[PDB]
């Protein structure tokens, strides 16, 4: 549960995120594939190489998920209920992995946007990215 | 399992890290990050904001007690269980924390290098960093 | 996220615990602290003893709780937001001990009411009981 | 870390246990309460319903392997890392189950157990399957 802080605190960090979100997600996705190697297996058919074109369009994509969750973040399993029928119903991705895309999230966003990475803010992220992977690997369709 | 190459990626950036300030930066954000954790530090006095705890004396002290083990193991690389065995009892005996604890330090000690290094802790780098927290909350598991 | 089949499913479950909801929460704390000791770390100043009248006493309390999240499952950190006060902020349990007592609390429902506790309830109870705890570990106020 | 009172407890239980339908309501109940564990089997059919899965021919016949695999355990309890070291290498290498899982199987198992012993799966009783259930997780986590 985000508190009414916590809430204030992800709308301005991640509004400070702005038009380099689709860039951050691709980071995200390229620290996770190489810190940790067992989540390639959810994508078989990508090419997963570096500056990999499939990997930058993912990770715009799950760029602007996270951007309408925060949109959205006082109504999130109404926001996501497409996303959430996709990963836990299709997929069947299994809760670790979503452990471990939120570090590689926080890890990119310590490393682009230290001023606003403070204590608090990385608290409140981490939070909401709980949140979100609660959505995701939920079936309550 | 680092390679020659992990090896020295991770020497190079730990030469340039701060030892008496990423200690506590990692063990304060712990505090504010996961707050069940600070059950464990009730005698360390005021956890009570964000700021009480990252200006508290006794939290960036012992930081530095964590840093200089962490230092250690990457002075010892191949012998971590060794290195951790007499560390492992403390925890678990004396003090029961979970492991799952261990790994959450490690995790928030990955994003303090990544907000002091920016750009220097590129992917390759963090890969190499998040083998070596493995380790040590591997070796302390009792 | 609770489905609205495991809103059905939780409510006839509790349902027929009934009257003997103290009762079965008294037994799910004495098996928590015979299988997992360190749980007694939290309770320092109780009798801890077997047919104890201060865990009969704490297991009432936790099964009304459990009744009054159960009442009001579409709503829970609201109704929960005392139990959170002092989980989260004054007692500082760690999220690790809800795993355990949720466990404790559906072995305590397999044997003693076995022909309720289907495939599908269980499912349903789990997914309450992790809800339940994200609330009582979760800092809003 | 048993009792041998705690081994005599385990031992007389697990006469009673019918060897051919718990091994399958065991791992039938993990893919319908844990349904992401579902991915591992897709080549067992259909596993779209509670019904399916508990129905299903192959879940029943792959619950009497893991069920075996306990036995054998509780067989070698002194000496578990060995007597799974062979396994512990399918799930990882091959399979990549990720260890948190394996807990969730034992866990799923003493509530089977419950469900079919009721009074007779007393608080001693299951305090001492916890301790065989972690055993058999721990030696299964390369
Ligand atoms: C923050 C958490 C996550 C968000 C917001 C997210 C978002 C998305 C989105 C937006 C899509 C594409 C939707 C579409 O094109 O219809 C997607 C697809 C996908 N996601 Fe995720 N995702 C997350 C976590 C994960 C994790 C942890 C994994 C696995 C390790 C994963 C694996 C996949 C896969 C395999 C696809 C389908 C890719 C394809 O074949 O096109 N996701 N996700
Ligand atoms: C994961 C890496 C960790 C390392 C390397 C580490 C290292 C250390 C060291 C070097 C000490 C001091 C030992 C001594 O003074 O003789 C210590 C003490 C302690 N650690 Fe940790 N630790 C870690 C994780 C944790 C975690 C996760 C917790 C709790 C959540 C924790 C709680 C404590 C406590 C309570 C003490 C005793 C400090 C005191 O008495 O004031 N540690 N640790
Ligand atoms: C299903 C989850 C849980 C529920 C519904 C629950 C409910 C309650 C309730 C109703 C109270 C008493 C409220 C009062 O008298 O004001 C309480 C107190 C307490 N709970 Fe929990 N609880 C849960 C989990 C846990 C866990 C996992 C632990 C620790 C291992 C724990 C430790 C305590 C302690 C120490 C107290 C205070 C006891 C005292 O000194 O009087 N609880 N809980
Ligand atoms: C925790 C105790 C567990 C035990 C004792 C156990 C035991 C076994 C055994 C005996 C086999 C058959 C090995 C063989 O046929 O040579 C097996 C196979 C397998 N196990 Fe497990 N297992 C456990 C947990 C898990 C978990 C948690 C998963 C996945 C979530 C899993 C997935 C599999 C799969 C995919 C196979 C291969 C089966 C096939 O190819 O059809 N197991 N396990």
């Amino acid at each position: 549960v985000l508190s009414p802080a916590d809430k204030t605190n992800v709308k301005a960090a991640w509004g400070k995120v702005g038009a380099h979100a689709g860039e951050y997600g691709a980071e995200a996705l390229e620290r996770m594939f190489l810190s940790f190697p067992t989540t390639k297996t959810y994508f078989p058919h990508f090419d997963l190489s570096h500056g990999s074109a499939q990997v930058k369009g993912h990770g715009k994509k799950v760029a602007d998920a996270l951007t309408n969750a925060v949109a959205h973040v006082d109504d999130m399993p109404n926001a996501l209920s497409a996303l959430s029928d996709l990963h836990a119903h299709k997929l069947r991705v299994d809760p670790v992995n979503f452990k471990l895309l939120s570090h590689c999230l926080l890890v990119t966003l310590a490393a682009h946007l230290p001023a606003e990475f403070t204590p608090a803010v990385h608290a409140s992220l981490d939070k909401f990215l709980a949140s979100v992977s609660t959505v995701l690997t939920s079936k309550y369709r | 399992h680092l390679t020659p190459e992990e090896k020295s990626a991770v020497t190079a950036l730990w030469g340039k890290v701060n030892v008496d300030e990423v200690g506590g930066e990692a063990l304060g954000r712990l505090l504010v990050v996961y707050p069940w954790t600070q059950r464990f530090f009730e005698s360390f006095g005021d956890l009570s904001t964000p700021d009480a705890v990252m200006g508290n004396p006794k939290v960036k002290a012992h930081g530095k007690k964590v840093l200089g083990a962490f230092s250690d193991g990457l002075a010892h690389l191949d012998n971590l269980k060794g290195t951790f065995a007499t560390l492992s009892e403390l925890h678990c005996d004396k003090l029961h924390v979970d492991p799952e604890n261990f790994r959450l330090l490690g995790n928030v000690l990955v994003c303090v290098l990544a907000h002091h290094f920016g750009k220097e802790f590129t992917p390759p780098v963090q890969a190499a960093y998040q083998k070596v927290v493995a380790g040590v909350a591997n070796a302390l598991a009792h």
